[PDB]
């Protein structure tokens, strides 16, 4: 089964500039049929429901800002806040729907500085 | 005819895989060759009706006979299914003791 | 089904210009034309062969490239023997000649 | 003893065993061939949401599969990506010889979750699936195919009279679907518009009509907003049914046109 | 839309016997006709059928042997060829055309044949 | 739009047995597959069920045989029956609704805890 | 020829239930959306209500977002208009369309006055 | 192979009258059995196209029934030309029939 | 989503050459339909997108436009042609509301 | 190479109450021809030998009395004290014999309260 | 229409399928024979660097693999063990059919990295790779293989003079190869002689020489070695 790695457990990055997560898979979630990465990312604020940000691992939502900007393929994954503001301070998750046991990788906080 | 089926099509638009014999140019090998998606050729016959509407309908009864055929044989991929139509197709007319002017066997005088 | 295509249809030039002849090829065929000259009333005869490479004997002053789509004949020098009918063969598939161009003065 | 079809001056005679007919001639193994004829050119529904019922999943009977020389464009061709509710694989991958249909008009592409019984999906109708010269018993992943009969054929004194010439362009679209409740009676289709918009699918739509629908939809539909994915629900509102005739039947022509303006669009929620 | 059932009548035991079932409205060339045979007082039991094309002849476990059967589509014309008779072949014969699940649909009147 | 709330949420004993229930409104419930996710305090998200259209249930290895889940379609609600509870189980259960025919959750019920 | 025959009518006092009936002939009931539009006196028509075409979706206009519900049944070829809550200024002549998008075909009018 | 049976050989009902005959299959059939009315003396007429489907132009008071092993046939009415023998077929394997169940 | 009648009435004579345009509040993609109801009688359609014209309708019935701005014009004028007009939007169809049309009289 | 891994390092828990230790195993040993786990279940008291309380992740060794019940199928299974006495303080360890190199999981040490 | 040979009388005369001609008589399937003639018999190089320019990659194409239930020797053998500068796999991984030429006197171990623009590896030429009764259309790593041509023989007569005996000891020397940039014309060989010296490569060079180079020279060094023609006869000769 694929296991989801998220590499900066805490992230404390000052408001306005880039921050970027990084997401590991076991193996990798690209699938060769459509070649469309089946990684998504979720956001859960503090208290909150997780709620999706970006799926296909590019892919934005519709409600997500363009700030939110997610890429990379095969095995590893990044996701990056073109700006940081203070409202996007939360815990960013992983998910991997390539295989049968859906698994979320460990969260990821931001935090103002 | 096909009125037992539903609707039979006019017209048949085949692809088929080229014949060994048209391709003469350096494209046989495989490196410099067509891709898959290239290898085929076109066709259409659908000037006559009658023939390959009795076509799908030899089909559709042909499934039963070869659905049958395949549940019988342990064939993972099954391609030998028209040498034994041909080797059937001999062995019948030809199988042996066959009468110079007989219905069992095909030859005839001069 | 591969079209040959010799742009320029009929090409005019004096003595000791260079001259280019190029063949177009409806898909791609990898560097396997061969461009002959035909004097005329006598048998064609090889020129170029793959595209490139030059058969034993020709002179030295024809030329060609080559390429999936587009070929040229580059005839260095035009003395006026080397005046004739130059057709280009392509060897992918179905060998297929080309119209032809007739160079002249 | 499956038929061998006799080709006789352009009539087809089913040949008999028994009788062993002096008159039929096999000069060589090239007259003998199969023949891959579509379903589609049988009159039976072709469109995703009917052609998904045909289609039933098994377990416990291995898959087979056979070779046909030759086969027929088929106008609709579906290829399946269907995963278990929970992300499991539903349809088995594709074996290394396995390759889409050679000539699609229409790419019917599914990709969606449904309950997946059998460790194979199979034919209700007893027909193959036809893969590239392969006519297979199973669906197999990610491979365009067409649901099929398989005929075989002793060809006329191999005079290149058939399937050597034409008696007398390949472009393929993919029409993108998403399901939910795959394999059963409880199936709903999405016809994907594009990323953000979705247009519930009904078995009425035909491809030519899908295709006018998404031309619609970028056009003038809105279909970039905020809110989210839209599923619409769509009904052509005129007065003649839609596509009602086949792709053969009556060369497709003096076809009433769906202007734009006659499609009136909902939003389901 | 009308079979027409021919042939039966008095056969001592052994020899042979062509029954002709012939289809009115129907192109049987189409259809895949049955052959259905019913045992005064002792029920029905499906003794042979043919592909609509004549491919494919099938017959009954009883008659597995005994019966040929052919199609002349030119004609609209089944020949159901009894032969080698046995005692207990003295029933009605009834030939009928194919269905969904295999289903005799549409019935052409019987015929009787007596051993 | 789209409204999924969490019900049924409570202390129980280890061993024991609690029901959770999920409502759900503004979109046809029928159509989508819905799942539960469960979310410990402090080991992140993790998906512990999932339910298709047709009632087909998957479940993960560690809740294979002591969770059940329902969904009954009528009445918009999606149940799922804990059994034989476990410390490990203790956390934030959330149902989501995973988007037509894909595996991502795009909407998420506000979350209901369950301490054991 | 297609003749949408409005029903029902009459005068009611506030608050009483009225049900209109549009009659549709000449034209497929199913694969058509149908419109209920309401034209005043003299102040002129404001849209009511409209119906998908198999019934299923039911939009209404702001002022009667729930007095007002409408339904339809496809084999009779006929949508109905239930008029649960009666205020004055409901009173007005009332038109059923033939079309979800363009409101091609109106049928002649029945006036509702609420008094 | 599969035997089949239908449980009540013979039955007698009034006109106007809810009766079910049910024919019986050893193994399983996948809704393949199909009803057959033989009328006395003359050729028999299909009923139920499979299990539960209905004959078109049969009369809507027969109702087929159908399951993996059990099948039965219902007459609403009892009319009296549906008072005739009737006959169960199955389509899983030799197309047996059933003996036949007299009214 | 609002859409409106430029000219709020309208006189002219029986022979007259007159126009009326109709004010949307958003851009309509030749979406536009024009009604023509008489005094006392059910409303009809004229123009299917603005442009394309109904069967029924005479040829001096045509009107044309695009985005926000659409116009119907009356080459010559009729004595039936003096009725009302109606225009409607077919973008945001669940919220569809009629506004006041011009009022054809005599000039 | 299956590694095990044991959910909980160790388990405070009262005398007379329910543990649970959890075993997630890197691929899963759910053999299909048998269909039953190739999981064992030791126990290492303080100072003595390991000794096997539960084979083929359910079946219970004869010695071990009822308390002990193993359960779970593929990659994670747990074993769990029904009624844990204070004699059943010790370390309890996974074992899978589905592969090669038979590794046992980290030990989980359970201590009464 | 694959044409078929006749071997009558100890001549080879290509069978005429149209004229039907009845001197030939197939008394038995074992007449029948498919043959492997290697490629090296018709006179092109067999050295690694000539060789290589033959083989080429491409994708798109799928492999595919015949039979040839008898062969010949084969002087040169390539065994390829390509490798991606990353290390992913440039050639398909064996089948389980498929297993190394056998009978080869020497086998050119190449061992490297290269760029692989296809999925798999062809002939330019049109040959056939041949692997122990398989010849496929493509190169499969680590497992020998000789350049050749498969060819169809109907035997003469059951005779069996032909192919059963011989109508008128196997020792194989496995030469090693470092390569980079390989399949493409910036490729640069250097043979291993031992563990720590290699000696760069030239098309010149035969086995022979090779062999001798290991006695010629008694932190890796990497030797450029100067020994007219060498080796302008063929491995017959
Ligand atoms: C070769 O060609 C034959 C001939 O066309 C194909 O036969 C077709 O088989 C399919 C399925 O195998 C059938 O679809 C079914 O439709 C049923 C609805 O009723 C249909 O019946 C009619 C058929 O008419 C003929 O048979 C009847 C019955 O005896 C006679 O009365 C009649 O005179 C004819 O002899 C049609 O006329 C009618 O319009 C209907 O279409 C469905 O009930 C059926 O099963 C459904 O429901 C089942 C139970 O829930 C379920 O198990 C199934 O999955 C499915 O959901 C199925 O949909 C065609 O009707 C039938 N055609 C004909 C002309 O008989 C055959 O399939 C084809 N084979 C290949 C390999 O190509
Ligand atoms: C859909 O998404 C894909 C992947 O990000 C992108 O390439 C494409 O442009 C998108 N199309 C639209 C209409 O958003
Ligand atoms: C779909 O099939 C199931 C199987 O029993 C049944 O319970 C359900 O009611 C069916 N749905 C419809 C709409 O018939
Ligand atoms: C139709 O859909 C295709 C993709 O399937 C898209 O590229 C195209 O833009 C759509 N049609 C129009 C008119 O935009
Ligand atoms: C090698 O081939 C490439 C591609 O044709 C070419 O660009 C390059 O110049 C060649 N180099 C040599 C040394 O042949
Ligand atoms: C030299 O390399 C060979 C393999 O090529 C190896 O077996 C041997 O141990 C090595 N010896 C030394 C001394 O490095």
């Amino acid at each position: 089964d694929i296991v989801m790695t998220q590499s900066p457990d805490s992230l404390a990055v000052s408001l306005g500039e880039r921050a970027t997560i990084n997401c590991k898979s076991s193996q990798s979630v690209l699938y060769s049929s459509n070649n469309k990465n089946y990684l998504a990312w979720y956001q859960q604020k503090p208290g909150q429901p997780p709620k999706l940000l970006i799926y296909w691992a590019s892919t934005r939502e519709s409600g997500v800002p363009d700030r939110f900007s997610g890429s990379g393929s095969g095995t590893e994954f990044t996701l990056t806040i073109t700006s940081l503001q203070a409202e996007d301070v939360a815990v960013y998750y992983c998910q991997q729907y390539y295989s049968s046991p859906l698994t979320f990788g460990g969260g990821t906080k931001v935090e103002i500085k | 005819i096909v009125n037992a089926q539903p609707k039979c099509n006019p017209n048949l638009h085949y692809w088929t895989t080229q014949d060994e014999g048209a391709a003469i140019g350096l494209a046989w090998i495989p490196y410099f060759g067509p891709a898959a998606e290239g290898i085929y050729t076109e066709g259409l016959m659908h000037n006559q009706d009658g023939l390959i509407c009795g076509l799908r309908q030899l089909a559709n009864e042909t499934t039963q006979a070869l659905q049958l055929f395949l549940r019988a044989t342990t064939e993972l991929r099954t391609f030998s299914i028209l040498n034994r139509k041909a080797i059937d197709f001999l062995l019948q007319r030809w199988g042996g003791t066959c009468h110079i002017l007989g219905p069992d066997c095909c030859i005839e005088p001069h | 089904d591969i079209q040959m295509t010799q742009s320029p249809s009929s090409l005019s030039a004096s003595v000791g210009d260079r001259v280019t002849i190029t063949c177009r090829a409806s898909q791609s065929i990898s560097s396997f034309l061969n461009w002959y000259q035909q004097k005329p009333g006598k048998a064609p005869k090889l020129l170029i062969y793959a595209a490139s490479s030059l058969q034993s004997g020709v002179p030295s002053r024809f030329s060609g490239s080559g390429s999936g789509t587009d070929f040229t004949l580059t005839i260095s020098s035009l003395q006026p023997e080397d005046f004739a009918t130059y057709y280009c063969q392509q060897s992918y598939s179905t060998l297929t000649f080309g119209q032809g161009t007739r160079l002249e003065i | 003893s499956i038929p061998l079809g006799v080709i006789h001056n352009s009539t087809l005679q089913v040949s008999d065993v028994d009788k062993l007919v002096c008159r039929d001639k096999l000069s060589s193994t090239n007259q003998l061939r199969s023949v891959g004829l579509n379903l589609e050119g049988n009159g039976v529904a072709t469109d995703v949401p009917s052609a998904t019922k045909r289609w039933g999943f098994r377990s416990g009977v291995p898959p087979k599969v056979v070779n046909y020389e030759a086969g027929e464009w088929a106008e609709n061709c579906y290829n399946l990506e269907i995963k278990k509710p929970d992300g499991s694989e539903c349809l088995p991958a594709a074996p290394d010889g396995i390759r889409g249909f050679p000539r699609c008009r229409y790419v019917h592409k599914v990709s969606g979750t449904g309950p997946c019984a059998g460790d194979f999906a199979f034919h209700k109708e007893g027909a193959f699936f036809l893969y590239d010269r392969l006519a297979s018993t199973v669906i197999y992943r990610g491979t365009t195919f067409a649901e099929g009969v398989v005929a075989f054929l002793i060809l006329p004194q191999a005079k290149k009279d058939f399937f050597s010439s034409h008696p007398l362009g390949y472009y393929s679209t993919t029409i993108r679907y998403q399901a939910t409740g795959f394999g059963t009676n409880e199936t709903e289709y999405l016809f994907e518009v594009d990323n953000l918009t979705y247009v519930q699918l009904e078995s009425r739509f035909t491809p030519q009509f899908l295709l006018q629908l998404n031309e619609t939809i970028y056009t003038s539909g809105k279909r970039s907003n905020t809110t989210g994915k839209l599923i619409w629900k769509v009904n052509p509102e005129i007065d003649t049914t839609i596509g009602e005739w086949a792709f053969w039947e009556t060369k497709k022509n003096l076809t009433r046109k769906i202007r734009s303006e006659e499609l009136s669009f909902t939003v389901v929620n | 839309v009308q079979l027409v059932e021919s042939g039966g009548g008095l056969v001592q035991p052994g020899g042979s016997l062509r029954l002709s079932c012939a289809a009115s409205g129907f192109t049987s060339s189409s259809y895949a006709m049955n052959w259905v045979r019913q045992a005064p007082g002792k029920g029905l039991e499906w003794v042979s059928t043919i592909s609509g094309m004549g491919g494919s002849t099938y017959y009954a476990d009883s008659v597995k042997g005994r019966f040929t059967i052919s199609r002349d589509n030119s004609k609209n014309t089944l020949y159901l060829q009894m032969n080698s008779l046995r005692a207990e072949d003295t029933a009605v014969y009834y030939c009928a055309k194919r269905g969904y699940p295999h289903s005799f649909d549409i019935w052409g009147q019987g015929t009787m044949v007596t051993v | 739009e789209v409204q999924l709330v969490e019900s049924g949420g409570g202390l129980v004993q280890p061993g024991g047995s609690l029901r959770l229930s999920c409502a759900a409104s503004g979109f046809t419930f029928s159509s989508y597959d819905m799942h539960w996710v469960r979310q410990a305090t402090g080991k992140g998200l993790e998906w512990v069920s999932a339910i298709g259209t047709a009632g087909d249930t998957y479940y993960p290895g560690s809740v294979k045989g002591r969770f059940t889940i329902s969904r009954e379609n009528a009445k918009n609600s999606l149940y799922l029956q804990m059994n034989s509870l476990r410390a490990g189980d203790t956390a934030v259960y959330y149902c989501a609704r995973t988007w037509f025919g894909e595996l991502y959750f795009d909407y998420w019920g506000q979350g209901t805890l369950v301490t054991v | 020829q297609v003749q949408l025959v409005e029903s029902g009518g009459g005068v009611v006092q506030p608050g009483r239930s009225l049900r209109l009936s549009c009659a549709a002939s000449g034209f497929t009931f199913n694969n058509y959306g149908m419109h209920w539009v309401r034209q005043a006196p003299g102040m002129g028509l404001e849209w009511v209500a409209v119906i998908w075409h198999d019934g299923s979706d039911k939009y209404y206009a702001d002022s009667v977002k729930g007095r007002f519900t409408i339904s339809r049944d496809n084999s009779k070829n006929t949508l109905y208009l239930q008029m649960n809550s009666l205020r004055a200024e409901d009173t007005a002549v009332y038109y059923c369309a033939r079309n979800w998008n363009l409101f091609d075909y109106w049928g002649q009018g029945t006036l509702v006055t609420v008094s």
